[PDB]
Parts: structure tokens; C-alpha cells; sequence
């Protein structure tokens, strides 16, 4: 039928499970930090210098 | 109407981002290290700039 | 001039210089660099600026 609501035709209910789907982080962490990007780089220089 | 060729009218060079000199695909002319940005000339660093 | 005016090295021209150790205040930040003027080069106080 269309209605939720409990009777005689709606107890005819046939339910699959629902859709497998995994969520995890990427290889090796891929895109956690930011690489080859102009907008935000970081830096590794010296103290001294700068 | 104004030519801007030949008398001096110019108005669209703020739309320019970066000029990249290199004499015979050498190190790039403007110097050794001599800009913030390391190997080029950076105008209108309009996206985002740190 | 072509002989003893600049310099034919690596050399920056423009520094920037995060702070060594920094104090934020309810009404303060207080700041504080270490500038470094390698050897064989003087710096004019009048071109810094936060």
C-alpha cells in the first residue's frame, strides 16, 4: 500500500538489508596534508635566516 | 573610439598574474633568489596569499 | 656602474620573519623576532615594517 499505519495488507513486508559501505582513511593517508599547492605550502626554513 | 596602442589609454593590465622570465630554459633571469616567490614574477596573488 | 655596485651571488631581497616567541593579552601581543643581517651585507632600519 502506501500508508505505514498497521493492517491486513501492509503486514506483506519484504525488507532487504541495507547497502554495505565502508569508511575509513586513504592509503598512506593520502590528502591529510596539503601537497603541490600554491594557496598553502608550508616551509621547512632555517631559524637564522628564515 | 580611444586606441590604446598608440596614445596611451591603457587600462586592462591589472589583469595579469605572473610573468615567468627564462633565458634558453636556463635559471629564470630575474636572479639567484631575488623574490619571495622562487622562480618567477607573482602579480594579483588574488586567490589567497598567506 | 658595472664594477663594485651589486652583488653577483644568491641573496634575497625580501625577508620575512615569524615570531620567536609570542604574548597575547586581553589588550596586548607582544612579539618578538631575531634579526639576522648575515655577513657581508647591512640592512637600513628605515625598510622593515610588522
Amino acid at each position: 500500500g502506501t500508508s505505514d499505519n498497521s493492517s491486513e495488507i501492509n503486514l506483506v513486508q519484504q525488507s532487504m538489508p541495507n547497502r554495505p559501505n565502508y569508511i575509513g582513511f586513504r592509503d598512506n593517508f593520502v590528502g591529510l596534508m596539503y601537497y603541490n599547492s600554491t594557496g598553502n605550502m608550508g616551509v621547512l626554513a632555517g631559524q637564522a635566516s628564515q | 573610439g580611444s586606441i590604446p596602442y598608440l596614445d596611451g589609454t591603457f587600462y586592462l593590465n591589472h589583469t595579469f598574474k605572473k610573468v615567468s622570465i627564462m633565458f634558453d630554459s636556463s635559471v629564470s633571469w630575474p636572479g639567484n633568489d631575488r623574490l619571495l616567490t622562487p622562480n618567477e614574477f607573482e602579480i594579483k596573488r588574488s586567490v589567497d596569499g598567506e | 656602474p658595472t664594477h663594485d655596485v651589486t652583488t653577483d651571488r644568491s641573496q634575497r631581497l625580501t625577508l620575512r620573519f615569524v615570531p620567536v616567541d609570542r604574548e597575547a593579552t586581553t589588550y596586548l601581543y607582544k612579539a618578538r623576532f631575531t634579526l639576522a643581517v648575515g655577513d657581508n651585507r647591512v640592512l637600513d632600519m628605515a625598510s622593515t615594517y610588522f
